[PDB]
RNA sequence: GAAAAGUACCCCGGGAGGGGAGUGAAAGAGUACCUGAAACCGUGUGCCUACAAUCCGUCAGAGCCUCCUUUUCCUCUCCG
RNA sequence: GGGAUGAGCUGUGGGUAGGGGUGAAAGGCCAAUCAAACUCCGUGAUAGCUGGUUCUCCCCGAAAUGCAUUUAGGUGCAGC
RNA sequence: GGGUGGGGGAGUGAGAAUGCAGGCAUGAGUAGCGACAAGGCAAGUGAGAACCUUGCCCGCCGAAAGACCAAGGGUUCCUGG
RNA sequence: ACACGGGUUCAAUAGGUCAGACCUGGAAGCUCAGUAAUGGGUGUAGGGAACUGGUGCUAACCGGCCGAAAACUU
């Protein structure tokens, strides 16, 4: 099974574009210090400091 | 404790035993390990009855772990302080904590410690 | 059976060496076309 | 209206369309808060961004005297950089190409009230 | 580049790389370097598009948007 | 799965080289190709067959028919 | 380094030869990532570590995945970086 | 994959614990018979995977994002 033909430049960045990356953030992440911002799920460790940057 | 579905640890489920048996053997000599969630959570009921049965403390209960658990010195210290320690609870003993991701395989790691 | 070449430097020598070259006269005009067209010989 | 700073980063050893999926996070966002989106990225191919933007920031507070607090990235490239190329074998001798794609990244940051 | 005058110094950055200064007539002359084409990738932006099938155009052709002349008029008019 | 003290397997060193060699013969094997191996030279070979031949304008404007062919998928004379 | 004009002379005009050399696209961030031995944990190095290091467990060949010669390769050994 | 359904500390959805259902079929130790192999008692035992029902013991995070502000005739 082969192309038979080039896709058009349309429809191939159609596809292209439907590749994307998800997006999850939290503020008011209160840590020792400066408020550091971290995810939703690696908030319980931030809250005991089991990270790093 | 409950089988699991899907695909077995590692390999086999022989390998999947060795893994829990060696990771509960790290956390009883530690208090606090760091690996992957999937894991961190197969982990927690067998550890779970193991201090279980520390908690009632017997000779066959020494039987019975050490069906699991080659190396005798964790069973003194799991016998000796950590179950009679976790005496004053009913159930629940462990804690998972969600970590950062590992750069080259974007794990959902965890930490798996003991409540204290 | 699965080979395709096992080598030998004394033989590669006892066989394409240029004194083998030299031992004939067709040899020697081989060799000689090799130095005009500026090549390292055998 | 907004003195923008830029700040660039080329030769760099990431595939464009990648670095594309990545900076596609970050447009018309502040800087503080692109930053961190950009470290809790799973991607783990936002680092060199990263930099550049840390780039911008030294370059718009010190070189322009401005606030880094109200940044905004008004911009970002993915150009496509030199491409190299590398051969590898397959089956019955078939000679293939293996390409090592660069880009160069452009950053400009301006001060958005 | 005629000439190495090879961007001292400062600032991001692990470095590479970049920026601000600076040399140079020129950096739109930075070793990957005269001019730097096209295919190609990409950012921004004016217009059209999620009830419709035709080598993907042409001719009719609405209404928006850019620009622009005359003009009622804004007479604030020795300004536009 | 067969042979596995025999017409055995294997390494080392040696010989047979192209219309020739070798062959418990199959027309296979001789540097992944063998009903005559490879490189070069004559070589810019040849081919009644295929394929391609680059910018424009203006006027005019065919045939697929006959005769002959070691010829009917070509060519010659004639016709247009 | 070229224009206007009269002349001379051409490797002279690319749209295709399953053409050649170079560069770049679609397919596509897909397939594939290389034996059915298996890795795991702690501490540490480090800007950065599942893959290097040091410890401790687990697992595998063990008439070979061990240890030695030839042929061959011809610095691939060690130290430091 | 995603989606779907329920629940998210006024909580019993998940994991654990305890007690049951159910499967296995009589654990180790002790004691007794025997020279031994082995059999009885302690013991319808002991162990346990989903299922059932209680038990707030750990984890559902003291929180983020996106989401209307309406032209007229009759």
């Amino acid at each position: 099974a082969v192309p038979k033909r080039r896709k058009s430049r349309s429809n191939t960045r159609s596809r292209r574009s439907q590749w994307k990356a998800a997006k999850t953030e939290l503020v008011g992440v209160t840590v020792a210090g400066h408020a550091h911002k971290v995810p939703r799920r690696l908030l319980k460790a931030a809250r005991l400091g089991l990270i790093d940057f | 404790p409950k089988p699991t579905k899907g695909p077995r640890l590692g390999g086999s489920s022989s390998h999947q035993k060795a893994i829990l048996a060696n990771l509960a053997t790290s956390l009883f000599e530690h208090g606090r390990i760091t690996t992957t969630e999937p894991k961190a959570r197969a982990l927690r009921p067998y550890a779970e009855k193991l201090i279980t049965h520390a908690k009632k403390g017997a000779l066959h209960n020494r039987r019975e772990v050490l069906k699991k658990l080659r190396d005798k010195d964790v069973v003194h210290t799991l016998f000796a302080e950590i179950g009679p320690f976790f005496a004053d609870r009913d159930g629940g003993y462990t804690r998972i904590i969600k970590i950062e991701a590992r750069k080259g395989d974007n794990a959902p790691m965890a930490v798996i410690e003991l409540v204290r | 059976g699965k080979r395709t070449f096992q080598p030998n430097n004394r033989r590669r020598a006892r066989v394409h060496g240029f004194r083998l070259r030299m031992r004939t006269r067709a040899g020697r005009s081989i060799v000689s076309s090799r130095r005009r067209k500026g090549r390292r010989t055998l | 209206e907004y003195p923008s700073a830029v700040a660039k980063a080329r030769f760099v050893r990431v595939s464009p369309r990648k670095a594309r999926r990545v900076i596609d996070l970050v447009r018309g966002r502040s800087v503080s808060d692109a930053l961190d989106i950009l470290r809790w990225a799973p991607q783990a191919a936002s680092g060199p961004v990263a930099k550049v933007i840390a780039s911008a920031a030294a370059n718009a507070q010190n070189n322009g005297g401005l606030d880094p607090a109200t940044l905004v990235v008004a911009t970002v490239y993915a150009d496509q950089g030199p491409t190299a190329k590398r051969i590898r074998p397959r089956a019955q001798g078939r000679a293939f190409r293996i390409r090592r794609r660069t880009s160069h990244i452009t950053v400009v940051v301006e001060s958005r009230p």
